RNA sequence: UCCGGCUCUACCUGGCUGGAGGGCAGUGAGAAAAUGUUGUGGUUAGCGGAAAUGGCUUGGGAUGGCCUGCCGUAGACGGUGAGAGCCCGGUACGUGAAAACCCGACGUCUGUCUUGAUGGUGUUCCCGAGUAGCAGCGGGCCCGUGGAAUCUGCUGUGAAUCUGCCGGGACCACCCGGUAAGCCUGAAUACUUCCCAGUGACCGAUAGCGGAUUAGUACCGUGAGGGAAUGGUGAAAAGUACCCCGGGAGGGGAGUGAAAGAGUACCUGAAACCGUGCGCUUACAAUCCGUCAGAGCCCUCGACGUGUCGUGGGGUGAUGGCGUGCCU
RNA sequence: GGCGUCUGGGGGGAACGCGGGGAAGUGAAACAUCUCAGUACCCGUAGGAAGAGAAAACAAAAUGUGAUUCCGUGAGUAGUGG
C-alpha cells in the first residue's frame, strides 16, 4: 500500500499541511492511517470522562513517503531476483525505502 | 484545382500534390450534410431502453375484489398503469435508430465537406509524423504545433503506419481515422485536416475510376 | 514383392491360409482403448508501469481561478475534505503458472490395402416385401372433396427385378429424370440458469427486477397461491464531557464543528394542515362568497416644510350597482 | 420362476429442438364450416446444439442444375376460400 507501520510520512492536505509524522497504524481495507501529531480531536469520553485530544486517520492519498534523503518522494518496486523480494524504492534515488 | 505541399517533421518540403477538381470543387448542400450526420449519430445511438408493460410485470392476474357491493371503484388487476407499481403503458422499447441514407448523398456530403475545408485552406498533407519505428507523442505534438495552432484537428493515417496513430492518439483534440472509414461528422467537427500522402493517393485512385 | 504351408491329397497350373519389408489412415461419420514427449498455445491467482510537497489568492479543506513546468505506445474510469493527465487505485504496454483443464502437435498403440489391376466378350442369376400399388374412412401439403397428383396414418386385399419400377398436378401413349421400401454424416442456424469484461442521447427510491433497505421475507389464505413498506448526518463521530429544571423523556447554557436554520426523530426541507404575535374589519343582518365605484384607518417611496399632496404603489375595505359552481 | 454375481437406468434444470396429443375466449359486427393456432398447455425423450441429409429430386426439350439446412427475393403474386 506504499505505507507501513513504522514508516515516516509528509502530510499534503489539511490544516496540517507541511507536517512530518510517524505512522502508528494503518487500515488498508479502507485506505486510512493514523499518523502521530495530526488530526487532533477533542473527544468526549464520559465515565469520569474528559475532553481529551486524540489522533484521527488520514486518508493515505494525503501523505507522501518521505525519502531517505528527507524529501517527499514517490515509491516504486524493483526486484532482487536472487532473493525474490520486491523492495519499496524511491523514484529520485533508487535506494532502499 | 488546388495544390498542396507535403511537409516533413525535420523542417522541409518533399513535393506537391495536385488535387482533383471535381471532388474538391463541389458546392455544399447544407441540408444534405445535416441529414447524413444526423443519420450517423442515430446509428451510433444504441437502443438499450426497455420497460415492462402491464403484461410483463409481476402478478396482477387476479381480479383483486368484487365488481359490485364494495363501494370503491372497478379494478381488474393490481398492476394497471394508474396504480403504484403498475405497468408502463406506452413506454420505451428496444428499437433500432439507423436509417438508410444512400451512397450518392453520403459521398456528395463528403466531397462537399472536403471542398469547404480546401477552399479555406485547412487541408494539410504530410509524409509522416515520426522518425523510425519508435512512438513519441512529443514529436507529433511539436510537429502539429509547427503545422497548426487550432484546437481540434483530424488525422488520416493508414493501417500499416501504426506509429503515427499510437503517437497522436493520446492528444486532447485529435481524433484519428483510417481513410477506408472516412466519414463526415469527423471531418466537420474539426478545423484542420492532416492527410497522409498514401491516404490521399488511395482515396483518389479508389474513388476516381 | 520373397517365402511358410495349404488347392482332400505327391505332381503343371488356378485359389486360400500365414509372416515380412512397405504404403494409407486413425481416435474420424467411415473400429477402438490407454500411452509419453509436448507449444510462451489458451483458461483458472496476479505484477511493474511514465510525469508538479510548484508559486499568489480565496477558503474549514484547492482537486478551483490566475501564472509557471513536465509525461504521454498512458488526457479510459473512479476515489481522495470543493471539476485532479503529474495524489491514490489503475489504464496504453509488457510481463507470469508448480498443479489441473482444453486445443493441436507428435512418437506409442491400433488397424488397413498389400495375393494386383486395367480393360474385353455371349447368355442364365441378384439389385432391400406383407412392402410399393388399388379400394374405404382421415391428417397435412397454396388446395375446406373437389377433375385433385406428390407425402402420408388404421383396416382389407396385395406385384414383379432392368423390354423392371416411381415420378414430370387427374388419366392414357412417347420422350425425360431417378433407381424407394437398411443405416450414419460435420459447417453454416437457434438459446442462455450460471461465469468474465464492458457500452448506454436507459431508471435514479410512488421509478428501476416484485426485491438499493432482513424480500419471495413480514402479513393474508387450510391449500395451490398471492404478496408489501422503509435509501442520504458530516470532510472524520469530533454522537453534546460538565452544570441547571425534571422521576424520567425532553430541554437551556458550556462545548465539538466551517455551520448544530447538520443532534444519531439528523442533506435540502414545498403545499395541505396546526398554532403565536402585529394592522384593518366584523354582533339590525339574507352573502356561488366575488367584481366595478369607494368613504375611513394603517404601512411605504418622493417633492416639500413645523405637517403636507402625489402622473403614486400596496394591505384591509364600510356602503351601492351587477352577478344562477367546474367538468362529462 | 427361484438363488449368486457384473454393468447400466432411476431424479433436477432458465430457455432453445424433434415426434405425438391439442383447446377456448376472440375475428367473421350473429354463427356451426373457417379463423384465433396446430398457438397455450400436456406427454416421451435429447443435445450442446438439435432434426433433415445423399436423390425412386427439380426442370423443360435450354445440350440445364446437381446432398441438406438457415437467411434476401420471387410474393402478399399464381392461387385457395360459407
Amino acid at each position: 500500500m506504499k505505507v507501513h507501520k513504522g514508516d515516516t510520512v509528509l502530510v499534503i492536505s489539511g490544516k496540517d499541511k507541511g507536517a512530518k509524522g510517524k505512522v502508528l497504524v494503518a487500515y488498508p481495507d479502507r485506505n486510512k492511517v493514523l499518523v502521530e501529531g495530526v488530526n487532533r480531536i477533542k473527544k468526549h469520553t464520559a465515565v469520569s470522562g474528559g475532553i481529551v485530544t486524540q489522533e484521527a486517520p488520514i486518508h493515505v492519498s494525503n501523505v507522501m513517503v518521505v525519502d531517505s534523503d528527507g524529501k517527499p518522494t514517490r515509491v516504486g518496486y524493483r526486484i532482487d531476483d536472487e532473493t525474490g523480494k520486491k523492495v519499496r524504492i524511491a523514484k529520485t534515488n533508487g535506494k532502499d525505502i | 484545382t488546388l495544390k498542396v505541399d507535403v511537409k516533413t517533421p525535420a523542417g522541409k518540403t518533399d513535393g506537391s500534390v495536385e488535387l482533383p477538381a471535381e471532388l474538391f470543387d463541389v458546392e455544399p448542400n447544407i441540408a444534405l450534410m445535416h441529414q447524413v450526420v444526423t443519420a450517423q449519430l442515430a446509428a451510433k445511438r444504441q437502443g438499450t431502453h426497455s420497460t415492462k408493460t402491464r403484461g410483463e410485470v409481476s402478478g396482477g392476474g387476479k381480479k383483486p375484489y368484487r365488481q359490485k357491493g364494495t363501494g370503491r371503484a372497478r379494478q381488474g388487476s393490481t398492476r394497471a398503469p394508474q396504480f403504484t407499481g403498475g405497468g408502463t403503458v406506452h413506454g420505451p422499447k428496444p428499437r433500432d435508430y439507423s436509417q438508410r441514407t444512400p451512397k450518392k448523398m453520403i459521398a456528395a456530403a463528403l466531397r462537399g465537406a472536403l471542398s469547404d475545408r480546401a477552399r479555406n485552406d485547412r487541408i494539410h498533407a504530410v509524409t509522416e509524423l515520426v522518425e523510425g519505428q519508435t512512438p513519441s507523442t512529443k514529436s507529433a505534438k511539436t510537429f502539429l504545433g509547427t503545422l497548426t495552432e487550432n484546437k481540434k484537428v483530424l488525422v488520416v493515417i493508414g493501417r500499416t503506419d501504426e506509429v503515427g496513430a499510437k503517437s497522436v492518439r493520446n492528444l486532447p483534440g485529435v481524433h484519428v481515422i483510417s481513410p477506408d472509414q472516412l466519414n463526415t461528422y469527423d471531418v466537420l467537427n474539426a478545423d484542420d485536416v492532416v492527410f497522409s500522402v498514401e491516404a490521399l493517393n488511395a482515396y483518389i485512385s479508389a474513388n476516381s475510376k
